[PDB]
């Protein structure tokens, strides 16, 4: 005959890839553009609690 | 198949070569001195063996 | 309760052509000392790597010796690996189904479609025998043989 | 009209021998798209430069059926090119006059004594099944297979 | 819960050896003390057909 | 059909002990808004790998409202992936053997012997209900939630 | 006879909670070999010291194949330190008294009054289990289990 390593024979090295394969984060709307201090924001923060 | 496993089976194959014409070279002695094949299960040659040449 | 042969076991060896499309045949033979049984699964010879069976032709010599004959032998392709002595291995019907020779003793070539249309495998595969029909009275030291016209590099 | 299997087109590579008179084999085979009808020419696959057949297995898968079939398979050596889609080009009797397989699901043998006195010629040639009668009902999908035993350096 | 990485996880990152075990070869009775030339050799050698 | 309910997604979270013998308890819950039918596979919660049930509590409200009910729900393990939604997987009778809570609202405790011999698992198994008998008339949006206490670092 | 359990001899583990509260349970059980007989204790385990049973599980085999079984298991705290292999030790009835399981597989839980009501001790007192009545006829390799859920800050 001759010499088969064959598949799934325990001898069959296999070698296993470092690097992460990542489902990036979602792209996030809501950014620092629309939350603000100020009154001209869409989206208002109030600081009076922060600090009492 | 060289591939798939690490060791390199072509120096592994000379070797098991040497190896098995030294088993069969002294088994070849012993069984002519003796004068039959007999029942041993490690000699190389098969059983119902009644000389090579 | 295999019946190994020489071939089976790693003592005789089978060829294997170099170059692809090249029929290479070796006549796979046992001579089973006892008289078949009904059941007995026998490992005449190994198909190897990427080969197909070409052409069949069995061998058996009279296995039954008595009235009425009944025995049925056929082949296949047996799953597990080639060496392996467990009895709980499959025989399969594609070379030869129920095939009559052993009746009377003689050649009979494949006629079934299947025997011409066996997929490649990358490991070493088995033939084996199956009585399918116990002897009436076994023979005891018939020989049964069988010759594979097994070619590599086909598609 | 012809009907081109793999082999005669070119996309699947055909075996020659690498020494004399070394038989060599190729599982030349086509798989019918609709079915079969009187006067088709399936060009199986190409005999190689300087080779002669030797042997020829014919197995097909019942191509017919209905009842009373009346289908007749007849292969041959056919004179155009290796490939060309010329419909002008004709098959003859060579290897089988009339097998009389596909009647009913079977393998048969070369018998007529033409199969083994196929002269050379030093170009290649395409081996085609020509269906003589037509087919009662007929099968669509049902495949044709020839085993084409040749030896390349015969005197 | 907790990340367990299982027995029959793919991850499951396996290492093989580079030294490869072998059966040590069976040690041959006959060797050079026995085979010589001349008479007093248990097995002796014909020496006409070698380079005849 | 495998319903899939929260706990064994990774919607809602099943706490690991810490420490060994801590007694810890989750309430695996369901919602069905659907029918039991004869066959289902309810997999209510997630049994931590690693780590065995003390002591089984199932809360059931009234699954059946025909006379003479017949609801049989069976709590076991069931062996595979933690959420993999596939039909194959199947549960067998180990927190409950057959529970006669189907056919009123009430809480039975675990009382099988082999309940609490449980073995232990490096990856997380779940726990699934089948629902053994028929469902019989009856059967709305309710609930079935087990109450099972399960330690780590047992022996 | 003072048939120990691993337990006792300290050869297997048992827990203590860290904080105080925590109710913690381990599995005490002893695969006992040779037989049951009258006036046998079996140490099955230690419960740590500051310690108090918060819930008594018992989950016995069938410790009789007879008929009219009339074997009544009884459980409670034994006298001396957990390792001293002395007979003059003497167990109680504080968990279960009477528990008249045994006789079918079953399990049983704690109910009289004495369970809950243990009162601790700052040293390791030993958990023992006594066949009160006889063993009606047989019992080889059954296995006795007990499963304690103790807390450790009480008053």
């Amino acid at each position: 005959s001759s010499t088969v390593i064959a598949f799934g024979d325990p001898k069959a090295q296999k070698k296993w890839s470092s690097e992460l394969a990542v489902d990036i984060r979602k792209k996030s709307y809501f950014e620092s553009r629309f939350i603000g201090t100020s009154e001209n924001a869409v989206i208002q923060r109030k600081t009076e609690v922060e600090s009492d | 198949s060289r591939k798939r496993t690490a060791h390199d089976l072509r120096k592994t194959g000379r070797d098991r070569l040497g190896d098995y014409f030294y088993q069969l070279t002294d088994e070849l002695f012993f069984m002519y001195l003796s004068g039959a094949r007999g029942i041993n299960k490690d000699f190389i040659l098969p059983t119902s063996f009644t000389g090579y040449a | 309760a295999l019946i190994q042969s020489d071939f089976a076991q790693g003592i005789r060896m089978t060829p294997v052509p170099d170059c692809a499309g090249d029929v290479t045949a070796c006549r796979f033979d046992i001579t089973l000392k006892n008289a078949p049984a009904a059941g007995d699964i026998i490992e005449l010879g190994v198909l190897p790597g990427n080969a197909v069976p070409v052409e069949a032709i069995l061998d058996v010599d009279d296995l039954d010796t008595g009235g009425a004959p009944t025995i049925t032998l056929d082949v296949g392709i047996m799953s597990g690996p080639v060496g392996k002595n467990d009895p709980a291995r499959t025989c399969g019907n594609e070379l030869f189904a129920a095939s009559t020779v052993g009746q009377a003793g003689g050649v009979v070539r494949a006629t079934a479609s299947s025997a011409f249309r066996i997929q490649k495998a990358e490991d070493h595969r088995s033939v084996g025998v199956k009585v399918a029909a116990g002897p009436a009275t076994g023979a005891a030291g018939k020989t049964i043989a069988l010759i594979l016209f097994y070619v590599q590099g086909t598609s």
